[PDB]
């Protein structure tokens, strides 16, 4: 799902 | 676009609990995790906390990464303060895949009482004023913790550029010491009517000041 | 366990330009970014970019976008730095840091290099310009400024009541430093308060008496 670094919770 | 704000100076005895805080400027904290890097001085900074509030291999769990939604921040907290964590302390969080540092904190385990600044500040000597160079220098003595912020005002327009402070160094008391230096022209010297030294020390302010 | 090692010291002259190096190991190379993170001497940790180990993608810092330049070797698991004409305002230990997932997975914690110091210096021997530090209380404070010297070695004695001596600071490859003497205002400046400066890689000694305005 998330493709960007440190882009998540 | 994200910055990170961290203060410059947290402090408390051993055996206290301490808190370190990074608000979260132009975007929301929990769209992104927050790492927590320990550096002490001399050694390279290592992690602490990860992806919030995880803690790698060894790092004891009196050391605790929480993040609040409602005042957009993260906290390290250290419960029962010893004196190897006196310490430089950064968060680290992501913006578009890039990493946002805060300015650092640094955590002082207290060893003595607290000691405001002794300030003075020097203008330029007419001898450097004929080289076309102007230094003006403030002392900065006998604080503790070990931690300013100085500010240099010229007819009350902030400076940023011509500016430097060195890192504050231990005395023979371990009481700690600075000295920050305006240089300008001569040129710009004659120019302007009132400098201002500002040192900041445990939110506190003492200001020397001059005319030329 | 995981371990990022970098190259040795790069003691340089200004225009010179240096390639350090950050070997990995225990994890796959491509599975995590590598950050690069800068500390000037008495500074904070900059963030100059980061490396995509697995699309190659670098980005650079604002700051921080032209004479340095990413790259790896997925084949030796190695990082680069490379810094292009060197400048005395790039004088920092220089940082390998490992960044986040590139895939979906945790265990992302910023390991760090021990860091790779690079000074960029002419290594000139100056003499240092000294200069008096007069006021414009029962007590009065006089100092000495000891002002663009290399290298490192100054002492200052006072003749007239306790001295503080400040440590030096580094501005393009030149030192600075500045020491104070409180005295009872009744001494100054009724009697002399002189500074003499030692500077023994240039082999001079200077006196600098502190006139009144
Ligand atoms: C080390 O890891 C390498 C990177 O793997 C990927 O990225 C990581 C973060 C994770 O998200 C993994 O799920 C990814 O696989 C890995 O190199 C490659 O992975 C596969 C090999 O299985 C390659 O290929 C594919 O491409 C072919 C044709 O090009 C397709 O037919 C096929 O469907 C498949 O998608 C990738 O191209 C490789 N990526 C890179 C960057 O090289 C490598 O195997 C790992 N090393 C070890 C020792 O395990
Ligand atoms: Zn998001
Ligand atoms: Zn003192
Ligand atoms: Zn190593
Ligand atoms: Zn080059």
């Amino acid at each position: 799902l998330p493709g960007q670094r440190g882009e998540r919770g | 676009n994200l910055t990170l704000i961290q203060s410059r100076s947290v402090s408390g005895s051993p055996g206290q609990t301490v808190s370190i805080s990074c608000t979260a400027n132009g975007a929301h904290i929990g769209d992104s995790y927050v790492q927590w890097f320990q550096q002490r001085p001399g050694s390279a900074p290592r992690s602490v906390i990860f992806e919030d509030d995880k803690r790698p291999s060894g790092v004891p769990d009196r050391l605790s990464g929480s993040t609040d939604f409602s005042s957009n921040s993260a906290s390290l907290t250290i419960s029962g303060l010893e004196s190897e964590d006196e310490a430089d302390y950064y968060c680290q969080s992501y913006y578009r895949g890039d990493w946002v540092l805060g300015g650092g904190t640094k955590l002082t385990v207290l060893g003595q009482p607290k000691s405001s600044p002794s300030v003075t500040l020097f203008p330029p000597s007419s001898e450097e004023l004929e080289t076309n160079k102007a230094t003006l220098v403030c002392t900065i003595t006998d604080f503790y913790p070990g931690v300013v912020t100085v500010d240099w005002k010229v007819d009350g327009t902030p400076v940023t550029q011509g500016m430097e402070t060195t890192q504050p160094s231990k005395q023979s008391n371990n009481k700690y010491m600075a000295s920050s230096y305006l240089t300008l022209t001569a040129r710009a010297w004659e120019r302007h009517s009132s400098y201002s030294c500002q040192v900041t020390h445990e939110g506190h302010t003492v200001e020397k000041s001059l005319s030329r | 366990q995981v371990h990022l090692e970098q190259s040795g010291s790069e003691l340089k002259k200004p225009g010179a330009s240096v390639t350090i190096s950050c070997k990995t190991s225990g994890y796959n190379f491509s599975h995590f970014a590598i950050n690069w993170v800068r500390q000037a001497p008495g500074q904070g940790l900059q963030w100059m970019g980061w490396i995509n180990t697995k699309t190659a993608n670098l980005t650079y810092a604002q700051t921080f976008t032209g004479r340095f330049v990413f790259s790896f070797d997925t084949s030796v698991s190695t990082a680069y730095l490379h810094i292009h004409g060197l400048k005395t305002e790039d004088t920092a230990m220089y940082y390998c840091v490992r960044g986040g997932s590139l895939g979906i997975f945790g265990g992302s914690v910023g390991y760090w290099g021990q860091g790779a110091l690079v000074s960029v210096s002419s290594a000139k021997t100056t003499p240092p310009s000294v200069y008096p530090l007069a006021p414009g209380g029962s007590s009065v404070t006089l100092g000495c400024l000891v002002k663009g010297y290399f290298p490192e070695s100054v002492t200052v004695t006072w003749n007239s009541s306790s001295v503080h001596t400040f440590p030096a600071l580094l501005q393009s490859g030149l030192y600075t430093m500045s020491s104070s003497v409180t005295v009872p205002s009744s001494t100054w400046p009724s009697q002399t308060v002189t500074c003499s400066v030692a500077h023994p890689a240039s082999s001079t000694t200077v006196d600098k008496k502190i006139e009144p305005r």
